[PDB]
């Protein structure tokens, strides 16, 4: 039959060899032309365990992004072996394109379709693919930005509820739009308009859907505790620039209990800072002031990082803060449902 | 190796605040995290919260919120990734919160290893938070009284901080000398007896004083112990 | 969330004896064990239900039998005595006190009580005490009663280490109250229990010697 295995994947795209777009330069050298008619083939009789928790295509996918920006997003100033580095640091066209990974010879991608399989234990609805979805590298905090939807129900993952040090990632099943402009005309303040309405219906269905894993106790949202700004706000790359948004507004309890008083746009305050915490865990990077004209990036809230407090606790209620951990987190909500074997 | 070094030891007073530090280092600091934890005399341990090295992102105990916050600190040269220092801030400070502070981190990673079993401890910092200013204690005589052997004492009471120590005539009498553990009050200050078995026949005799000494206060106050 | 209930609170062994620590959790996530000794940090002993941590030799064991995670420490050393705490997350139990004993003969208490001094009696405070000397076993139980009521709250024991001598115990116990409170009553007396003794020893006094 076969075995799970680890192994090196390559990867495919639609990516166009005359863009200067940044993620098609690099796609085009790394990856080979997508199949236009690609064989889907359904397993019967077949259960197949998963782990997105324990799956090293995540770390394949965390080197292939790590190279992107290696290459293509070098700071103008960093601090390397005891001595700071000075490069030339051009504005770039910054737009990530979906990457689909695929198998070598004697190797096959399983791909559970259960539709509410929640990342972990056995599938039963199991398919045979020789390449992944087109997955788009979007690196963020405590939003998941242009990633896949649930099919059917919101879908909580988890290790394990129960540890607090073990991230929580929000599968929505209906996106909502986050529209992040940097206005043409302080150069750094900028602003992200959200659907009120939209957001706080998609909240209040999470929270019963937390209630359903946490025996019916009182769910309640909060910011951030602490840490650095990439944490605390709502950080993600636009147009090649840094953005950090508060999302004070977006986890308010009032408007997603069982009255109203706000049910129409969200704006939530903005900054585009030069000097920043790379994610790759490199260090402090400082970059070169954000381009000129409007600054403008619509996304799809497709999931949610969360965290769970601790401790010794018998209040009704049990808390929730925005924020997840690595940006492996973010890989790892969309290989979830695939795994890699050897044939024999 | 991995090695914790904290902080030294300190008193505080209620409502004050208390900043502990935890060097850390064997490590790239930025792949894990450090969870802080006190061991509260007749009480046991309790888990305060934890800091990650990658962004300094924490989670702290609920019953805690609101009075502890924790920062962390690091290289930003990935040639030298394997030190860092976690800081740990306890404010609105109570009688409550004396205790021995603990910073720990998780062993090495296993399929069994959870992130809460901690290889490694620091030292401990040890806190002490009380209102009771330093005060010398005052000493009474437990009076002897009517194979007999006549039992005697000094009750020392009400002293801050510790510790004490007793010693009888000069410390030349010490076959049957029992100086009991200090004892805490409700008040918040210190108690404690000693006591010595003699010989019955030796009260009409020989003399018994007890030696009382306190450091922090300056003081030494010699007692005489008799019946009646 | 989790509970951890565990038992017995207070264990007491000599060397080359064999401890036994139990733990009862409500959930059956990961278990593990700390020894804490006296003015040293706390260290891991065994993690996981069973495994044993770096170092720990192999006399110590764990068991995964139940919702019971217990702890065996056989042909106990001087080095495993102190304070164990079993963990599930940032749960702890209530933790188990390990302490050296030396067997040696039963011996029954020698009981003394002191009267207040009237040197503390002008401060407005009366302290009586009740000295339990040289006994074995350690443990002992002193009772106060005041004028044949008894008592609660107004009195604070204290132990010494075992003699490393004669290897017995000794034991003080302070009641104390106010000099009004002390004036209202005339009869004071400690009511002693101990393996030593056939039957409750009492020791009292009135004010009138
Ligand atoms: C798989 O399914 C077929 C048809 O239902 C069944 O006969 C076969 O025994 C199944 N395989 C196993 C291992 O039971
Ligand atoms: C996912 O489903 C498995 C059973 O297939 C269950 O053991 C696990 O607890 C579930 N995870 C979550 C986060 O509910
Ligand atoms: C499994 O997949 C089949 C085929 O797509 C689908 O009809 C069925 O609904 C799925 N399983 C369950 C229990 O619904
Ligand atoms: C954004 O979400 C809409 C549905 O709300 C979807 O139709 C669209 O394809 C998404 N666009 C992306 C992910 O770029
Ligand atoms: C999303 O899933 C929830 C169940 O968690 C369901 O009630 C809801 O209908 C789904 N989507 C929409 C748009 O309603
Ligand atoms: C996004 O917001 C900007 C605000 O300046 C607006 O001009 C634009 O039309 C919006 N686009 C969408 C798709 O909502
Ligand atoms: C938010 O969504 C509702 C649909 O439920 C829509 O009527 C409303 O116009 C949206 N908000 C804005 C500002 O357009
Ligand atoms: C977000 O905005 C709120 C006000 O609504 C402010 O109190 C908070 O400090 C802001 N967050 C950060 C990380 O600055
Ligand atoms: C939450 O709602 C309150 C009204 O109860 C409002 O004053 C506040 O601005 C809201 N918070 C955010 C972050 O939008
Ligand atoms: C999400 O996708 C849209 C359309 O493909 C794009 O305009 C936007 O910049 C993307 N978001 C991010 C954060 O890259
Ligand atoms: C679930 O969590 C507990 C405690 O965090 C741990 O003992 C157990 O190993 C975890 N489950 C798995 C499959 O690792």
């Amino acid at each position: 039959v076969w075995k799970d295995a680890d192994t090196t994947l390559f990867c495919a795209s639609d990516a166009k060899a005359h863009e200067t777009e940044v993620h098609n330069v690099w796609a085009t050298h790394a990856c080979v032309p997508t199949d236009p008619n690609p064989q889907e083939i359904h397993l019967e009789n077949v259960t197949e365990n998963f782990n997105m928790w324990k799956n090293n295509m995540v770390e394949q996918m965390q080197e292939d992004v790590i190279s992107l920006w290696d290459q293509s997003l070098q700071p103008c100033v960093k601090l390397t072996g005891g001595s700071v580095i000075k490069q030339a640091c051009p504005k770039i066209s910054f737009d990530p394109i979906p990457i689909h990974y695929c198998t070598p010879a004697g190797y096959v991608i399983l791909k559970c379709n259960d539709k509410n399989f929640n990342g972990t234990g056995p599938c039963k609805n199991v398919s045979s693919v020789q390449c992944t979805h087109g997955i788009k590298p979007v690196v963020s905090t405590q939003l998941l930005l242009n990633g896949s939807l649930a099919e059917e129900e919101i879908i909580i993952r988890s290790e394990n509820l129960t540890n607090n040090a073990k991230t929580i990632i929000v599968h929505l099943n209906k996106s909502v739009e986050i529209n992040c402009t940097r206005p043409s005309n302080d150069i750094r303040k900028a602003y992200c308009e959200i659907n009120g309405t939209k957001w706080n219906k998609v909240l209040k269905q999470v929270t019963e859907k937390l209630k359903e894993h946490f025996n019916n106790k009182t769910i309640i949202f909060q910011p951030p505790s602490g840490g650095d700004l990439e944490i605390t706000m709502h950080h993600f790359n636009c147009r090649g620039e840094f953005f950090y948004c508060n999302t004070t507004q977006l986890f308010n309890n009032t408007c997603i209990g069982n009255m109203k008083g706000c049910n129409g746009t969200i704006t939530l305050p903005c900054k585009i800072k030069q000097i920043i915490n790379m994610w790759q865990g490199t260090g402090q990077a400082m970059y070169a002031p954000p381009i000129d004209g409007k600054i403008n990036c619509v996304s799809n809230i497709t999931g949610i990082l969360l965290t769970r407090d601790g401790g010794a606790n018998n209040t009704s209620n049990e808390t929730f803060r925005p924020g997840g951990g690595n940006i492996k987190d973010n890989w790892r909500s969309e290989l979830y449902k695939y795994k890699v074997v050897q044939i024999e | 190796e991995v090695r914790l070094i904290q902080s030294g030891a300190v008193m505080r007073k209620p409502g004050s605040s208390v900043k502990i530090s935890c060097r850390a280092s064997g490590y790239n600091f930025r792949e894990y995290s450090i969870h802080w934890v006190r061991l509260i005399p007749g009480r046991g341990l309790e888990w305060i919260g934890w800091i990650k090295g990658m962004w300094g992102a924490v989670s702290y105990a609920r019953q805690l919120q609101g009075r502890v916050s924790m920062t962390r600190q690091l290289s930003q040269d990935p040639d030298d990734p394997d030190w860092g220092i976690a800081y740990l801030e306890f404010s609105g400070l109570t009688s409550g919160d004396t205790a021995e502070y603990f910073c720990v981190r998780k062993g090495p990673s296993c399929p069994h290893c959870g992130d809460f079993h901690w290889q490694h401890w620091g030292q401990g910092t040890a806190v002490v938070v009380s209102a009771a200013s330093t005060k010398g204690p005052s000493v009474f005589p437990l009076a002897p009284s009517s194979g007999g052997t006549a039992a005697l004492g000094c009750l020392v009471k009400d002293y801050f901080p510790e510790p004490v120590t007793v010693s009888w005539n000069s410390g030349a009498l010490t076959s049957g000398v029992h100086t009991f553990p200090a004892v805490l009050q409700s008040s918040g200050l210190y108690s404690l007896s000693s006591v010595v078995t003699v010989p019955s026949s030796s009260l009409g005799t020989q003399t018994y004083i007890c030696n009382v000494n306190h450091k922090p206060s300056n003081t030494k106050v010699d007692k005489k112990v008799e019946p009646k | 969330e989790i509970v951890l209930t565990q038992s017995p609170g207070t264990l007491s062994l000599s060397p080359g004896e064999t401890a036994i620590i139990s733990c009862r959790t409500s959930q059956y996530g990961s278990l593990a064990w700390y020894q804490q000794r006296p003015g040293q940090a706390p260290r891991l002993v065994i993690y996981s239900g069973s495994t044993r941590a770096a170092g720990i030799p192999d006399r110590f064991s764990g068991s995964r039998w139940g919702p019971d995670y217990t702890l065996t420490i056989s042909n106990l050393e001087s080095g495993d005595f102190g304070v164990y705490y079993c963990q599930q997350y940032e749960f702890f139990g209530q933790g188990t006190k390990v302490q050296v004993d030396i067997k040696r003969t039963v011996a029954a208490p020698s009981v003394f009580i002191f009267p207040p001094s009237d040197e503390q009696l002008k401060s407005g405070t009366a302290s009586v005490v009740c000295l339990l000397n040289n006994f074995y076993p350690r443990e002992a139980k002193v009772q106060w009663k005041v004028d044949n009521a008894l008592q609660s709250g107004n009195s604070q024991e204290s132990v010494t280490e075992q003699d490393s001598k004669d290897s017995t115990y000794s034991l003080s116990s302070t009641l104390t109250l106010s000099k009004a409170d002390y004036e209202k009553h005339k009869v004071y007396a400690c009511e002693v229990t101990h393996q030593g003794l056939s039957s409750p020893v009492t020791k009292s006094f009135n004010r009138g010697e």
